[PDB]
């Protein structure tokens, strides 16, 4: 449990609060510049996003791995992914679970199925 | 610590990388040097590994 | 001291993966070589991807496109899963030409035929458009070395087309795991289990070799001086 | 430490004096114009368990 | 008879942690401390 | 280590730290009968 | 591309630095750990494999005019190490002895061919009025931790064998300081500490070392038993 748990929590910050919007909040050129140039960090608060949800356009979920290779983010963040066949906001974290589940169980698909795609796993 | 900087050393990505993290969990003290992010740590009884 | 040297098998696939499989070794090892390889694997390896993507009409990987099904945002991930190989000796940047037209199917392969250059993965979706649809693209090209997020270099080809994230690591996953076998009176005898997950560019044979000869050269430097 | 003198498993001196001869096998002191005594040193005996 | 440790031999803290032992490991695994001197005991948390 | 396992370092059977010595005790019992005394003699047949 | 600038600092035998500077991302671990791997484990060292004092039977026995016992004459002994000089030398033995009222410690062994007791004092032992000793110590070319109940010793009776203690590399660690040179910043500096008891020199080791891990990569050379289900 501890260990999926962990992996699949997913985190949240709070040195930035007037973040997110429905109409992007002056631009996303600047949303994230305002990043590098410090202040609201990756995850945190907002009504429609996160700097990450913008820094990190992964494809497959490979990337969204193979970027925890390096020290970009660490699983529980929360990330933009394409997975299957849509986008989705999830972590590293919790996609790999899915992965995990799916490959030893056969069919990738199915598997998403059960799985409860979106909060801390657990007993 | 007295033994490693006088060595010549003083801590390395593996560490910082640590304390990196270390905060965003809120154990350390936001705003200060790797080094003490490492004392405060350290003295939470606990240290990288 | 003794044991005997291991037994290197290998189930291959074709283009991606490879169950490559070492026996015998004396406990630890298992470990050290793998662990270091893959950081190597994934780290520091020859291979080629998209660097920029100009699109006739619209600029901003967050705008709208007319004639176009898709938008912006796709045609990226679309165009990362694409893979190119150079077959001129010391070319390290290449531009490509993408032409679109009314209602079609557009497909990796449908990019400028040019010689030099080839697409390895012919089929890709990429996109598909309406009634009369416009899609030129200078897709620029680069000869990299691991994982450069687009928010490090900055390309500038042109004004109004956009970086992206270059995955040029054909490299695209390694795990391993080290099992103990037996061999005599003893059982605790390191057995290690790799699997590299490729591309159809490199295949993950030599995604080791190369590996190896890196991490090779690389220890010539602790020599004597 | 006291447990270990009440115990009795341990060998300590009545009356302060001074060691003379000293082995695994014994131990003989000159406590203070008091004689010599010479308590040997049980090796290793068995216990009950 | 000399005995040392031998995996799966008892022991345990005054504290009320009775815990034996499954994987005596090299000192090449036993994740050591940043100046080099490694660990002796891994004691899990979870039995906390 | 498991629910209440632990691990170990062979550093400490190398520096040979958790070790303990331990005595067996073993006994034996010559009793007198009907078919005759029993001895006890370094001297016992078919032993090589 | 760069090339590697190799940082040759050692001074006595035991410690020893190397640092390579300029060196691409990520690998600053990928190389501080095998070798710090093979270091601390497959590095040929040296011991006591055996001992055999006056009239003793077993290694839990006692001595007059020792304060010690086998065990604590033992596991002072398992320790200590002898820089063997020669190569031919797979193995031979040393020897000690004493008399009326001295203390013990390693500088007491009778020296010979090719031998140096690396470390003197190690305080082997104590004694007062009459005092016998004598010790017919036997030490080895081996590898590694190898126990007392797995090898046995055929030298004579009562010659209760000792538990090895090779590897003569008793601690290393490494660095990864961020590094200064040409290009861009967020590069490796790799630097090994590595002690060493007398045995051999840190830098030694070190070249044995690197060797080894080489070894074992060849072995990645041409494979078999290939094709996969399809």
């Amino acid at each position: 449990i501890l260990g999926l748990y962990y992996i699949t929590q997913v985190r949240k910050e709070k040195k930035g609060a007037g973040m997110a919007f429905a109409t992007p909040e002056e631009a996303l050129a600047a949303y994230e510049r305002g990043e590098v140039a410090l202040n609201a960090p990756i995850v945190v608060a907002g009504r429609e996003t996160s700097v990450g949800r913008l820094k990190f356009v992964f494809a497959n979920p490979d990337e969204a791995l193979l970027a925890v290779a390096h020290g970009l983010l660490d699983l529980q963040d929360v990330v933009t992914v394409r997975y299957l066949g849509r986008r989705l906001e999830t972590s590293p974290g919790r996609i790999l679970f899915a992965r995990i589940v799916g490959e030893a169980v056969g069919d990738e698909k199915v598997a998403q199925e059960l799985i409860q795609m979106d909060v801390p796993q657990e007993k | 610590f007295g033994k490693r900087q006088g060595e010549g050393f003083g801590v390395d990505k593996r560490e910082k990388e640590v304390l990196a993290r270390a905060e965003k969990l809120g154990l350390v003290s936001p705003g200060k040097s790797p080094e003490e992010q490492l004392k405060e740590l350290f003295d939470l009884g606990k240290v990288v590994l | 001291s003794k044991l005997k040297a291991p037994v290197f098998t290998a189930t291959t696939q074709g283009d991606h993966y490879g169950e490559f499989v070492l026996e015998p070794l004396e406990r630890g090892f298992g470990v050290t070589l793998g662990n270091p390889l893959r950081r190597i694997l994934l780290s520091s390896i020859p291979g080629t991807a998209v660097t920029s993507v100009y699109i006739e009409d619209v600029l901003h990987e967050f705008s709208t496109i007319p004639g176009v099904k898709e938008d912006v945002v796709e045609i990226i991930l679309n165009l990362k899963e694409l893979v190119v190989r150079f077959l001129d000796p010391k070319m390290a940047s290449t531009t490509l030409i993408l032409r679109a037209e009314g209602p079609k199917e557009v497909r990796a392969g449908d990019f400028t035929p040019s010689a030099d250059v080839e697409i390895m993965n012919p089929d890709l979706h990429i996109a598909t458009l309406e009634e009369g649809g416009k899609l030129y693209m200078e897709v620029r090209v680069d000869r990299g070395v691991g994982y450069v997020p687009a928010e490090r270099h900055g390309i500038k080809d042109r004004i109004n087309a956009i970086p992206v994230d270059a995955i040029f690591s054909p490299v695209r996953r390694v795990a391993f795991q080290v099992e103990d076998t037996r061999l005599g009176q003893r059982t605790d005898l390191d057995k290690l289990t790799l699997r590299i997950w490729t591309d159809g560019s490199v295949t993950p044979l030599e995604a080791l070799n190369q590996a190896v000869a890196i991490l090779k050269e690389h220890l010539n430097y602790f020599a004597n001086p | 430490e006291r447990v270990v003198r009440d115990s009795l498993a341990a060998l300590y001196a009545e009356e302060d004096g001074e060691v003379v001869k000293v082995d695994g096998t014994r131990i003989a002191v000159r406590y203070e114009d008091g004689r010599l005594v010479e308590h040997p040193l049980r090796r290793y005996a068995r216990s009950n368990q | 008879q000399k005995r040392k440790l031998q995996v799966g031999d008892k022991l345990a803290n005054r504290h009320g942690n009775k815990g034996v032992v499954a994987k005596i490991l090299p000192v090449e695994d036993m994740p050591h401390l940043p100046d080099g001197t490694p660990v002796d005991v891994i004691l899990n948390p979870l039995g906390v | 280590n498991f629910e209440d396992a632990i691990v170990i370092s062979e550093e400490l059977l190398k520096r040979d730290f958790y070790t303990s010595i331990h005595i067996e005790r073993y006994e034996i019992e010559a009793r007198d009968t009907k078919l005759g005394p029993e001895r006890i003699t370094r001297d016992i047949p078919h032993l090589s």
